[PDB]
Formats: C-alpha cells, structure tokens, sequence
C-alpha cells in the first residue's frame, strides 16, 4: 500500500531467514 | 500412494453409515492435491458422481463442496459425458433439495461443460419453479453458465427480463436475479439490450436496494463491455448529483472510483467537471471525502492532462486543501500535488506555494493525535511532500525547512514518518548537509527519554537521516551517537540496523565502531563471522578515507592498509557461509572489490614504475616494459568489468538500487580501462566524442551522484589529452593516478541485497539420469524443473522464460550446442532434448538455465548441472566396423 | 621443489608484508601450495577470534567443494607422513590452534563462549571433513573445552548443543575411562539444568528417542544438520554411546519427566518439518509411558494445542487420538482437560482458530469414544467423567464447523474428522 | 494383525556377493524371499538358437544347451524388456529379445577355443559376463582344423521357475538362529557341532539356552550372484517381483470377490 | 507419415506463402512448401490445408515430441503463423 520512502530497508516487517534468525538472536 | 488412497476413500464411501461417507467425500480434494494424476482424478470424480446420484442430500452437499473446492482439477476430466450424465440424472428427482444441489453442481461444472444444452434447459425450467431453494440454485447456476456460455447468456437475458418484469417474482428474488446481467459482456448487441433492461429497472423499481444492485451491476457490465463506459460514467454522475439518498450517492462514489481505477483515460473533461461540481455542491463531508478520493485517483493518472488554467477542479482542491476534516484536506492536497507536478504553465507557479503551505498545515494538524487515521493522512501528506520535492526540485528547501521546524514538536510515530520523508528528500538532492545535520543532531540528544516502544525505530530512522545528511567524517558527533546507543539502546538490533544504514550511506568509521561492539552479544558462530567480516570491511573502507589528491605514495599506503583488512574480512565472511542462506552475493561482491583494489594498486605501482624503471637501449616500443604492463592492466580491468557484468547477471533477486550499484562498479572498471587505452595503447584510433546527454543523468543517490561526477571528470580529462603527448609521458601517469584516487575517494556503499535477501527463486532442474547408451540410438533427454519462490514470486522481476542451454564435451568439444526457451505456464516447465554421441567415448553433458524476464533481460541464475554419459557401440556393430575398417 | 618455492614466496612476502594476504588469496584461488597459504596466515601474526581460525574455517566449511577437497587432502597428507617432525607448517598451525584452545579455557564467560563455539565448529570441520587424527593432548584439551559450563545465555545453549553433537559425532576421541566418566557427569549436570530448555532440550529428547528406538541414521542426520556438514561416523562407537546413554543417562523415567519439561513447538504447522517434540510425545504416548511412570501430560497437550498455527501439522490428529485412548485405560490412565480450560478457550483471551478446532475435535472425539468404549468400563461412575451438558451448550459446534469449512485446505484431515464426528453425533446440525 | 517393521543390516557388498541381516520379520517371509531369489528373478538368457553349421564333435543339442547356460549382463535391460510370450511380434523383436551371433571357423592347424568372446551381441549393455571389463571366458566348444560353428541365437527374459539357466544366483546361504536357542534342530551331541560364523556364543558353550518365548527373528543371508545381475539388484528385483506377485493376486482376489457378491 | 489438416482464414495467396515447419528436438527446422493442390477453398475467405507431411530420424532413447507449426512466408523471410503443435515420435531400431 502507500509508502513514504519507496526504498526503505525497515519496510519489510517479516524478513528472510537470515535476518529473522539474526533479529531473534540480538533482540535480547 | 495414489491407488491405495483412492481405494481407502472408496471403502469409506461404501461404508453405508453417513459419517464415514461424508468423511471420505470431503477427504477427496486433499487426495487431488496429493496426487494430481488425470487417471486418478477421472476415476475419483466418476466415483464421486456415482455416490452423488445415489445417496442422501447431505452426501450430495459434501460432493458439491468438493467440486467447488476442486474446480481446477475438473479440467483433467476425460469421461465428461458419463460424469455429467450421472450427475444430471438427479435433476428429475421430485425432491427440490436434490434438484437444488444438482443445479449448484452444474453451476460448479459450468467451466468444463458449458454448451451442454440439456443443462441449459434444466436451468431455464428450474428458474420458474416454486420451491425457493430450487429457484436460488437455478439463479446461481445461471450466473455461472452466463459467465461461461454466450449462447446461454443470450438465451437467458430475455427470461431474466420477463422474470423481473413479471409480477409474481418477489422483490428479494428480483434482487438476486439482477446481477446475472453482469455476465452479458459476450456481445455488443447483448450488452446494449442488457443496458436497456437496466435502465428500465432503475426507472421502474426505484427502491434503494434495487437501484443499488442494478446500477452496480450495470457498472460492472459496462466495465467489462468497454463500449458503454462513457454513458455509464455520465449515468453515475447524474445519479450522484440527482438521487438524494446517501446510499445511492455512496454507491455512485464507490463504483465511479472503480471505473476511475480501471479506465481513467476514458474520463472526459465534462465528467471531471460534473464530478467537481458535485463535490463543491455537497454539504456532507462523507460524500465530499468519497468523490475527492475519486478526484485524487483521477489526478494520479493522465486524466488531468486530458482535463486541461483556473477551473472548478483547482477551486475545489484549493478550497478542500484547508478543510477542517483531515481526510478531505489530505485528498485535496494530493490533488494539488498531482496538478503541480503534472503541468508547467505560468499560473501554476502561484499554485505550488499554495500546495506547499497546505502540506505545512497537514503536518501541523496530523502530527499530534497519533490516531491511525492521523497516520493515514500523515502518510498521504508526506508522500505528497516527497512527490513535489522530487518533481519540482526548486521547491525543496522550504519543504525541508518546515520538516525541520516541525520535527521538534511531532510525536514519535510522526517523527518516524517525517524522518523517512526527509531521508527520501535528502537522498534526492545533496546541497543541504551540514546545517540540517546539526539540527537533526541536536534533536538526536533528546531521543534517550522519549518512550519505550517507538524509541528504537525512531533511533533507527533518525540515525539513517543523519547519515544521509552527512557527507564527511565526524568524531565528537560519532561519540555522541555512540554514547546515546550505549546509554539507551542496549539492544543491538537497533545498533545493527543503524550500522547497516551507516554502511549504506558510506559512513564507515562509525559503522566499524558499532559492528565491533556487536561481536560479543551474538550467539551463533555464523553471525559472529558475519559481524566480524562487516567490521573488517567497514574498517577497510575507512582506510581509504585518508587518501589525498596528488599524493600517490599515500595512495599506495592507504590501498595496502585497506586491502589487509579487506582480506581478513573476506576470509571471515567465507567462514560465515552455511548450506542454508549461502552468502553468494556477498562473497562475490567483496571478491570483486578485492580484485578492483588490487588492480588499482598494480596500476599505481606501474605508473610509478614509469620513473622507477627507465627503458633500455632499444632505439608502444622504446617503452617496452611500461607498455606491456599497461597492456596487462588493460586486460585485468576488462576482465574485472566482465566479472562485474556476470555478477549483475547472477543477481536476479536483487533490488534495482543494488543492481545500479554493481553497474556503477562495472562502469568504474570500464572507465579506468578505457582511460588506459585512450592515453597509452590506442590513442590514434580512439577518436570518440563524449556527446552523451548528461543533463538527464537522474542520480538516485548521493553515492551515485559522486560516481557520475567522477566519471564525467575523468572522461573529460581524458578527452582533453587525446593526442597532446607521447603515450608514456608523466601527464598520462598523473591522469591515471588521479582517476584512481578520485574513484577511491568516494566511499563504497553497500546495498540491500548485500544485507537483506528478498524475492528468492531457484530451479530444481530434474532430468533423466556413468550412463551407457548405444551410439546409434542417440540420447533422448527429458529436462524439467519448478521455479521456487520466497514469499511472493513476482516482487521485483517477473519470470516468463527459461532459456535452457545445453552443451557437451568429450574426454571428461562443444558438439551439442542447442537450447530451448520454454514458458513454464504453471511454474513448472518441461521439455526434451536429443543428443548425439556418435563418438564412442564418454561425453559429459552440461545443461544451463538462464531466465529471460518480461523486459527481455537474460539472467544467468539457474544451476549448473553436469552428468556423465558413456557412449559405445554394440559388439556386432563394433565387429563389422573392425572387419570393414581394413 | 615445493619447499624451495614456499621458502621463496615466504621470503617475498616477508620483504613485502602488505601483499602477503594477496598471495594467500592467490594460493586459495589457484588451489596451489596449501602450506604456503597456511604459513602466510601464521607468519602474519608475527583481539577477539584469531585470523587463522577464520581462514581455515572458511576453507573447510565454505561452499567451494574443490577447495574443501584440496585442503582435506593437504591435512590428511600432513597428518600421515613425517611422524610429527614439526617441520611442516601443518604442525605450526596445530600449535597455534592449541594456543587458542588453552587461551579460551578458564565456567566459560559471556565474551568467550561464541569464540569457543567457532573453535568447536572449526574442530568439527577438521575431524570430520579433513580426516584429522588429533593427538591425545589435543583430544584431552578438546574434551576440557566440551564439558565447560557456559552461563546459560543463548550463546551458551548453542555452544552446549555444539559440544553435545561433537561428543556424538567423534566419540572416538574419548577412548579413555576417566574422560568417559567426565562425559557422563557433564551429561547428568546438563540434564538437571533447566534454564537451557527455555532448543537444546528438544534435540536432547530427540536423540534420547532415536537411541531408544535404535534410529542411528536419524542421529547421523541430526548431528550433521546441527554442526553444518556431512561426516562419516562409523556408528559402532555410537552403539557403545547408545548402550551407555540408554542405560544410565536416559531411562524411560528420566526421558518422560524431561519430555514434559520440553517446550512446546510454538506456531507449528505443515510449514516447519522434521522430527519435533510432538513426535516424541506422540511416540511416548504410543508406548503408554506417561501413565506407566505417573507423568502428567495434560498441560503439555493443552499448551501444544493452544500454540498451533493456521496450517495443520499432520501429527496433531494422531496425537489427540492416542491421547484420548490414553484417557481410557482401566487401572490407571491420563487425565482429561479441565472443563474450565475449554470454557475459557472457546469464550466469545484470543486463540488460534486451529486451537478451537483441535479442542473441539478433542471434545467430540472424547465423547464419542466414551460412548464407544463403555463395554469395558470396569471402574467407578466418576471414572469416565463425561463432560457436562452445560459445557456442550456453551460450545459453538456449528459456528466452528462453518469456520472449518471456510478454511478447509489448511486443516487437512481435521475437517474430515470433524464432519464425521458431526454427522455421527449431531445429525440435527447436518440438516 | 498388521505388518512387521523389518530392519536391514548389510555386512558385505562385494561385486559378486552380498551378505546381509534381516531382523523383525517372519521365517516364512525370509524363506519366500530366498525362493524368489532362486526362482522368481527374471534375467535374460539364450533360449532360441538356430544352427546352420556345426562340424564340431559336440552335437547340436549339446552346443545349444551349453549356450543357454552362459550368463549375460542382465542389468537394467530386464526392467524394460518383455516376455517373449507377452510380446506381440511374430519374431524376436528388440523390445522382447536380444540377438546373439556366433561364427567361428578353425582354419588353423592348432586347436581353436570357441570362448564366450565369440558370442557377439546386438546390444552393448547385454553381453556375456566375462566380456565385461583379468578373468577367462566360457568355453562353448573346442575346434580342430576344418570344423566350423555358425549360429544365430536369441536371448529372452525368463525366470528360474521355467529353467535353471534363468537362475541369477549361485548359492543362497540362508541361516537363522545359529546358537540353536529356538531348538528347531536337535543335536544328540551338541559339543561336536562346529559353530556358525554368525554365532554370538563363546568357545565353552555348545548351544544357547532354550528360549520358549523366542521366535525366528534374525535371518542371515549370503546371495552369491553368477554375474548376470548385481547381487543388490538381485535382492531389490526379488522384492519388487514378490510384491508385484502379491499385487496381482490381490487384484484377482478382488475381481473374484466382485464376481461372487 | 503425418497427415496435417488446418483451417486457414483470411489469407490471400496461401499456396504461394504458407509453409509448414517442423522442429525436431534439436536445431533442425525442416520447412515444407506444400503443393498448391492441397490448398482447397471450400468457402469464401477460409481455406483447407489437407497435407501429408513426412518426418524421419534415427533411433531415440525413448519417444519425444516434434513441434509442427504453420509459417507464413513473405517476399524471403518468414514469420510464425499458428500455435505450434507437438506430436510424439517413436523411432524404433530395426
Ligand atoms: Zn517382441
């Protein structure tokens, strides 16, 4: 849908396996 | 297996107790998904039709559910006549529920057996039945068959007309009966007759429900049958202005929005003027909001260009831009933004500042309450801000100034959104760095005690816009940023994302500072290697920050220091690879950076060798060593350009910005190689004029802007020295070394595909499987594959081709060059190849799979697959060959 | 010739230190003179994880098959010949790796645990792919590192799982009595540890079941997936490990009492695959282990059902079937769900639709089986404990089966089971 | 009520024989598997010869019989070949046959050996076993000066139930319960019986203690192929053939059940 | 042999412009110019191309499919005209 910054790296809320695993392993 | 499962289901079917039969029947579609084999599908559906024929109505209802769910597997039915014949027999049952389930069954099967005239007759006879369930089932089946058969549609339109005009038909049945007419888009006279009927409906049945249903299905019919679109638009506008009911007006708004979404180009100036008159006239803010949403949708498209200085649209959009309601104001200022960015008339110059101050007011209005509707309006306004600053770049200073003055007072969510907007604006023009950087920095101090939830995302967005604003080195500022992170974040994911943005904008020293802090708190070894490698790459890029123009010894020293940390980092990053998520792009990108920096080091060393190794007594020639090493450097840089090219081609899943970044790397390599050639090797025959339209060089980033600027400077410097000097003069050395130093001064900017993979895809590439084959009986190969997808398939690039290339070789040359381009058509392609192995040795088969996207670009992405085929002749043929060989 | 060449490039890189790692890159790219690349990595050092570990780890565990085979041949040849003359650079790198091992050893700390796991994966690669046969001193210090007690951080969980899988993969490095009992006491301490589970407990339970069922190939695949490479195992040493494991480490009692303590697979479905705690609980329930050892399972089943996601993991329906059958055994049997729990679950806080569908299938199958198995009651009146009629009146059977009909494709066998239950038991809802 | 869970443990996989252990299965199943090894694994052997010249001392039936016993590499051809009776051709077609030719004339004053090298095949995958690439060839006949042997022979698919030449095995060493725990065989003097190679007992013991609850559970195989098929392929083809035999019987039984009710 | 029939609508001079092309599963694209006698004109504007076409090759490992497709040729240089139909082929060794 509508987006302010067309090229934004934080847009993707649910990420690929690498970034998901890195997120869970560092969000603590 | 397939047969075993089907047998089990049939056993459940014969069970004679209703529970097991229903269980088996509803178990059938899962079996179809398990084993889509057409013999199994045909036999299974035959069994289903047989249990449908003899079995109580609940079983038939389960079968109807199956047929509705398994609509796609109906295409794989061979014995269609027998299947339908035993389904159709129960239409003669005197039980109206059985007839109703049968009519719904035929409606579910309208796709595979339209133009089955007895079925049409059953729909027609059951239409005027007495049982209400039978009539509704007939209506549903009529809808399906009208969607499928043209003959049925033309046959049934008259029956529907006389049924609505009939008086024994109640109002609710009439209501269900009208939208059959949306399927009369098979023919022009058919559509015209249906339109006449719908006009009669609205005039003779003016109730709210019936006018709503009729004028909505007329809209859909005119949408499908494109000839009636303008009269539909004028009917909708007429009903919007005239009919007083809010429900009718709301429908007119919604379906005009539908029409404007699908055929905006057919909208006339008269239609837009009428809609603007309606919007100005109405007192209801919900209606005004709706038709202003329609106006904004139109203004996004070319309809405004067709609409055209001052007019009712402009008066509307100015009036509504300052509306009390936020949604009307948001839509009106979007309309203003679209008109401003469309045309360049001399009256519009007054209009732009009106739009700018409207956006200002929207920021003051929507930045406090934090409601979700406020977030919607704020997003609309900020997207408009980005749009008219990109489209009218002379108006961006005021945009950024109001963003700065408002960023202090806005709430945290509004701060995040305005930081995103500001980051976009700053990425699109670089002339506002230090000042606004200081203001966002003094804002950055007070972020440690804002809130608990949005604080992290606000920190990420604010650091991002800080990095975009910055274009130089900062030490006390980096100290403040790092102190803020240690004091308030203590998370790391925020620190990692901030470091990611620092790498992206080329701020590598502070990125090294953050990445080094993250080594301790990670848990897996792979991520430890990955973060360590990022730390080394960031440190290595910061080593090049200490370069200096016209200081080549310092250039050599800095490039060596950079390469040391780069080598440590590439070793660590290769350690980070795993079977899952292998860092292929990161490995290859860093390796090409390795080779590029090594080539630059070699070129500077050779340029210094011009004076560090004078030529011999030899009376081009007379500079033999320097010319030969120039030639070797030329070959190295061309090979580097080729490797950047195939890296581009292997990057099918990458976003556009990453591809442009890799393209810029390739262009720097080509620039250096061409400079070498045109200054040293072939100056005489390189008479090329650099007459490229540089005005339209729309740079998408500050990094890309510096890349194009340095390309242009190196190229014009080369052009100014085409034939002036002998090709081994010190000025050639100075030109090449200055080109290298200027190219390295702009820091590397990693991109999304390096850090973040989206739209993954791959090929399994199954094929027929140390394999012997008779030489005469040449090989017949079946190659097939499925295209895997990560989340949505077509995010960036769409795949419609597989250009499978296959070759062969002996003594594991290139005897079986052949290829086939196949459209998968179900995300699964299959084709065959015939391969000749008349040579009685062993042949290795190499089969590739490139992909041609929609635009025609070929991406070498698919796997490299190799097998070994033994070729030999039969002993009788071998023996007659031996007898005949002498 | 090779020695003279390696000496020449060693002297060249000693004369030009800034281009030493470039020459190491050429060595790696051309797959030529591995000892020179190792010597350059060693001679370079003359904070954090060492450069040598990164280099050899990326050599042995990178995706490049040719480099992996080439370096494995190098390691094997250097190991076999010269009888540890210490002249070949292989022994120099072995000495530096031993320096790093001793340096990391103290339990382990917050900053050294991830470095230790990187070292253990390096030794994984060495012993598995490179065929390295370590010295007894090397194995002794490796075992000292393995049995260390990390501070229960997630890095600690990863490191402990790595050490356990290395114990399983290379149990031939124990080969001594004292290290064997050190291994078993470390294992027992790991068992009594609880913070590790909230994962390590999942794979521990998995290997316990594989050993009890003698599914050794599954152990091989599990350890290979955990470490991240394929290793030849020779399962005879694993058979000795199995006899000690199933005898003293894991009997049925401790594995059951540990299996209930294992966390439920959150948000399971057909999407996530491979053996799971649901499979282990199901296999244990099939053996009637929980009632045999008087182990409560009802809370685990309730939590597992409550945590289910929108596609249906295929093992949930057989799990509910065997669980309900386990609620019906005369002398002793598992407990049913507590009436309260269904009530709150179905209430008008928020739960997955699969949670409602599974608990409804449980209720309906339970009542049907209660009416089916009444011919062998042999127990008190309150022993079957048929659910209250008010409980049935609260449950929206028709509304949930409407929902199930809506989401038919995801559920699989659940919708068919629900339709059979509804048709047999509630025909007035099948009008 | 339902099937067992038969595990497999293979101990030897030489190119000529396979030695393996099957646990958790019935004695009847294991013995039937052995019978299918011997008699119900189709291979290809010569079953039709046309002799148009035979001056050898061995008469025509002798030469034909010797030719039939020569093993041929049946790997992967038998899967796609058809039985000659089941084929529609009026002759031996390639889809159901393999043509072999032999024409040996002894024009030399020394003895000629008509080895298996002279069996020239019309296909490269199927050949006499010795011809595959050490080991000597099969002697069909010896020829002195002046004697010839011209023949065209066809090899067809067939199994050991019809003729021994279609037997793919040579010795199927089937053994279970080596320590005589079940006491299915009774030794009057158990001390003077040599221990089996799979015996789990020590030298002091003659036979294991008797176990009444025990049943035949571990079965020991050694299938020695004659070279026509790989022994692993022999075992797998046997399992598939027995399975298809049961499938055909089940289909016929269901047909009779339909015809009856 | 392979008997080919097609219905050609709105073509001016099919017998001098319509070429049948076959594609064996390799580079070979054997193109055929049917004789003018097989182009019938049963009704106005639509034709009938009732042609026998001949194919051949050596033995194949198993059956594969050859794409036979109408072409349209203009004054040289040709374009595809119809939807490529594939037909399976089973060359058995003699
Ligand atoms: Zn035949």
């Amino acid at each position: 849908d509508v987006s302010v910054w067309e090229e934004n790296w934080e847009d993707d809320i649910v990420q690929d396996d690498f970034n998901q695993q890195l997120r869970l392993e560092m969000f603590r | 297996d397939a047969n075993s499962a089907l047998m089990e289901l049939d056993k459940g079917l014969r069970s004679g107790k209703l529970g097991e039969q229903c269980e088996a029947v509803v178990r059938f579609p899962r079996l179809f998904q398990k084993y889509p084999f057409p013999i199994l599908i045909n036999s299974a559906f035959l069994k289903l039709a047989d249990v449908f024929r003899v079995g109580n109505n609940f079983l038939r209802l389960c079968v109807l559910k199956v047929t509705q769910q398994s609509e796609k597997h109906l295409e794989k039915i061979l014995n269609v006549d027998e299947f339908v014949k035993r389904i159709f027999s129960v239409i003669h049952s005197n039980d109206p529920v059985a007839r109703a389930i049968t009519l719904r069954m035929l409606g579910s099967l309208a796709s595979i057996i339209p133009e089955r005239k007895n079925a049409h007759h059953s729909i027609r006879q059951s239409l005027d039945s007495h049982d209400n369930v039978e009539v509704e089932a007939a209506v549903f089946a009529a809808a399906n068959f009208s969607a499928q058969s043209k003959d049925f549609a033309v046959g049934i339109c008259n029956k529907i007309s006389e049924m609505i005009q009939g008086l024994a038909t109640p109002v609710d049945l009439k209501l269900k009966l009208i939208p059959i007419l949306q399927h009369m888009h098979h023919d022009a006279i058919l559509a015209s007759s249906a339109r006449q009927l719908l006009q009669q409906l609205v005039t003779s049945y003016p109730s709210t429900k019936m006018v709503i249903v009729s004028l909505h299905t007329f809209t859909l019919l005119a949408a499908s049958s494109l000839v009636d679109t303008p009269k539909q638009i004028q009917l909708l506008l007429q009903y919007l202005k005239n009919d007083p009911r809010k429900a009718v007006k709301r429908l007119a708004i919604q379906d005009l929005k539908l029409l404007a979404n699908k055929t905006p180009h057919t909208w006339s100036r008269e239609n837009i003027q009428a809609l603007c008159e309606c919007a100005l006239q109405t007192p209801y803010d919900s209606l005004k909001l709706g038709m202003l949403s329609v106006l904004s949708t139109l203004s996004g498209t070319i309809a405004i260009k067709h609409y055209f200085r001052s007019s009712d649209l402009v008066k509307l959009a100015q009036e509504c831009c300052y509306h009390n309601n936020r949604g009307i104001a948001a839509h009106g200022v979007r309309v203003l933004t679209n008109i401003t960015v469309s045309c360049q008339e001399k009256d519009l110059l007054a209009l732009e500042q009106d739009a700018v101050f409207g956006l200002e007011s929207l920021l003051v209005l929507c930045s406090q309450d934090d409601s979700p509707g406020a977030q919607a309006t704020l997003k609309i306004a900020l997207n408009c801000m980005v749009k008219l600053a990109k489209g009218r770049p002379h108006l961006s200073q005021s945009v950024v100034e109001t963003l700065l003055t408002q960023l202090h007072s806005a709430q945290d969510a509004a701060r995040i959104l305005m930081c995103h907007c500001l980051a976009a604006i700053a990425m699109q023009l670089p002339v506002l760095g230090d000042g606004m950087l200081g203001d966002l920095m003094e804002l950055y101090k007070v972020i440690g005690r804002s809130a608990t939830d949005k604080q992290q995302e606000l920190l990420v967005s604010l650091a991002t816009v800080i990095f975009v604003a910055s274009q130089k080195a900062l030490s006390v500022e980096s100290k403040a940023v790092i102190k803020q992170q240690l004091e308030s974040v203590s998370n790391g994911w925020t620190v990692y994302r901030i470091a990611r943005q620092a790498s992206r904008m080329g701020n590598h020293d502070m990125a090294k500072e953050l990445y080094q802090s993250l080594l301790t708190q990670v848990a897996s070894e792979h991520f430890y290697f990955w973060l360590n490698s990022l730390k080394e790459f960031s440190h290595a890029e910061q080593c090049l920050t200490g370069l200096q123009e016209e200081n080549y010894s310092s250039a050599l020293s800095c490039i060596a220091e950079s390469l040391k940390f780069y080598h440590k980092g590439i070793a660590s990053l290769t350690a980070a690879s795993t079977p899952l998520n292998p860092l292929s792009f990161q490995c290859e990108f860093v390796k090409l950076r390795i080779d590029l920096l090594q080539a630059f080091s070699q070129l500077i060393c050779t340029c210094n060798s011009l004076k560090t190794s004078p030529p011999p007594a030899i009376a081009l020639q007379r500079c033999g060593r320097i010319s030969n090493q120039m030639k070797q450097s030329m070959e190295e840089f061309r090979s580097l350009a080729s490797r950047y090219g195939d890296l581009y081609q292997a990057s099918f899943d990458a976003d556009s910005a990453t591809l442009r970044n890799v393209e810029l790397q390739q262009q720097s390599c080509l620039l250096i190689s061409h400079a070498i050639e045109a200054l040293i090797l072939d100056p005489e025959s390189a008479s090329f004029q650099e007459y490229g339209s540089t005005g339209t060089a729309h740079a998408d980033s500050e990094y890309e802007r510096r890349m194009m600027s340095v390309y242009n400077h190196v190229l014009e410097e080369v052009e100014s020295l085409n034939r002036k000097y002998t090709p081994v003069s010190y000025m050639h050395t100075a030109c090449l070394c200055n080109a290298i130093i200027a190219l390295l001064k702009v820091p590397l900017s990693f991109q999304r595909y390096f850090f973040q993979k989206l739209q993954s895809t791959s090929i399994k590439l199954a094929l027929s499987p140390p394999i012997a084959v008779q030489n005469n009986q040449q090989l017949a190969l079946k190659v097939e594959g499925v295209v895997q997808h990560g989340s949505k398939p077509g995010l960036f690039r769409k795949i419609q081709s597989v250009c499978l290339n296959v070759s062969s070789t002996l003594q594991s040359n290139m005897t079986n060059e052949m290829e086939q381009r196949v459209e998968p058509h179900n995300d699964y392609f299959s084709t065959q190849f015939l391969l000749n192995f008349a040579i009685l040795g062993t042949h290795n088969i190499t089969v590739e799979s490139s992909v041609k996207d929609a635009n025609g670009i070929v991406w070498k992405t698919g796997p490299r697959t190799t097998i070994f085929v033994k070729s030999l002749e039969d002993p009788y043929s071998q023996q007659i060959r031996l007898q005949q060989q002498q | 010739g090779g020695r003279r060449r390696t000496d020449a490039l060693r002297f060249l890189c000693k004369m030009n230190p800034s281009q030493a790692l470039k020459v190491r890159g050429m060595v790696v790219e051309e797959c030529h003179l591995p000892g020179l690349g190792v010597a350059l990595t060693l001679d370079h050092t003359k904070d954090g994880v060492s450069d040598l570990v990164c280099f050899v780890s990326g050599l042995l565990l990178g995706t490049n098959a040719k480099v992996r085979t080439w370096f494995g041949t190098f390691i094997r040849n250097g190991q076999q010949r010269k009888r540890e003359t210490s002249s070949s650079v292989l022994w120099q790198m072995r000495r530096q790796l031993l320096l790093e091992l001793m340096g990391i050893l103290p339990g382990l700390k917050e900053e050294h645990v991830v470095k230790a796991s990187a070292l253990l994966r390096l030794y994984c690669a060495l012993m598995g792919i490179a065929g390295l046969k370590p010295t007894e001193e090397e194995a002794e210090q490796l075992l000292q590192l393995m049995t260390s007690r990390p501070p229960a951080t997630p890095a600690g969980v990863r490191f402990v799982s790595l050490s356990f899988c290395m114990l399983l993969a290379f149990s031939t490095l124990v080969s001594t009595p004292e290290q064997e009992q050190l291994m078993v006491v470390w294992l027992s301490w790991m068992i009594k540890e609880e913070a590790y589970f909230e994962s390590f407990g999942e794979m521990l339970l998995l290997v316990a079941m594989y050993f009890h069922s003698n599914q050794l190939s599954a152990i091989i695949d599990l350890v290979c997936s955990t470490l991240g490479m394929k290793i030849v195992i020779k399962p005879s040493s694993l058979s000795r490990m199995k006899t000690i494991f199933t005898q003293e480490i894991f009997t049925e009692q401790v594995v059951t009492a540990h299996a209930v303590r294992v966390p439920v697979t959150s948000n399971l479905s057909a999407n996530i695959t491979g053996f799971l705690p649901i499979h282990c609980i199901y296999q244990l329930l099939r053996s009637r282990s929980f009632t045999k050892h008087k182990v409560s399972i009802k809370d685990w089943i309730y939590r597992q059902l409550c945590e289910t996601s929108t596609p249906l993991h295929p093992q949930l329906l057989p799990l509910i079937d065997v669980y309900i059958n386990s609620i019906l055994t005369p002398a002793s049997k598992s407990n049913p769900e507590a009436t309260n729990q269904p009530v709150t679950e179905q209430e008008i806080q928020r739960f997955s639709i699969t949670a409602q569908l599974l608990v409804l299938y449980y209720i309906l199958s339970y009542e049907e089986a209660l009416l089916a198995n009444t011919k062998t009651l042999a127990a008190m009146q309150r022993k079957p404990k048929s659910y209250s009629s008010s409980l049935m009146d609260q449950i929206p059977i028709k509304f949930l089966i409407r929902q199930a009909q809506g989401l038919q494709q995801e559920l699989g066998g659940l919708h068919s089971a629900l339709l059979r239950l509804l048709a047999t038991n509630y025909p007035h809802l099948c009008i | 009520p339902y099937a067992n869970q038969p595990t497999v443990r293979i101990t030897e996989l030489t190119d000529e024989n396979v030695k393996f252990i099957i646990e958790n299965t019935d004695l009847a199943v294991a013995n039937s598997i052995r019978r299918v090894f011997i008699a119900e694994v189709p291979i290809i052997a010569i079953d039709w010869v046309q002799i148009d010249a035979n001056s050898s001392v061995l008469h025509d039936e002798f030469i034909a019989h010797r030719l039939g016993l020569i093993p041929l590499t049946s790997d992967d051809i038998v899967d796609k070949l058809q039985y000659s009776r089941d084929c529609t051709c009026e002759e031996f077609c390639p889809e159901c046959s393999v043509e072999f030719t032999l024409d040996v004339r002894c024009n030399e004053d020394q003895t000629r050996h008509v080895t298996s090298r002279d069996l020239i095949s019309n296909s490269p995958r199927v050949i006499p076993v010795t011809s595959r690439n050490e080991q000597d060839d099969i002697l069909i006949v010896k020829l002195r000066k002046g004697q010839e042997l011209r023949l065209r022979a066809y090899a067809k698919k067939g199994f050991g139930k019809e003729h021994a030449k279609w037997n793919p095995t040579a010795g199927v060493a089937f053994e279970y319960d080596p320590d005589n725990a079940l006491r299915h065989t009774v030794y009057p003097k158990p001390e003077e019986w040599p221990k089996s190679e799979y015996s789990e007992l020590d030298e002091d013991e003659s036979q294991a203690p008797y176990d009444p609850n025990g049943k035949p559970e571990r079965f020991y195989y050694n299938v020695e192929s004659c070279g026509s098929l790989r022994p692993e392929t022999i075992v797998l083809s046997a399992l598939s053939g027995l399975k298809k035999k049961l499938s055909d019987l089940q289909t016929q039984l269901s047909h009779e059940i339909q015809s009856d009710v | 042999a392979l008997d080919v029939d097609a219905t050609l609508e709105h073509v001016q001079d099919p017998q001098n412009t319509v070429k049948v092309q076959v594609l064996y599963p390799d580079g070979q694209a054997q193109m055929i110019h049917p004789k003018p006698a097989d182009f019938r004109n049963p009704g106005p504007g639509r034709h009938r191309l009732i042609t026998q076409v001949y194919l051949s090759h050596t033995a194949w490992t198993e059956a594969c499919q050859v794409e036979v497709r109408l072409l349209l040729a203009y004054n040289e240089g040709t374009i595809p005209f119809s939807k490529p139909v594939k037909v399976y082929i089973m060359p058995k060794p003699a």
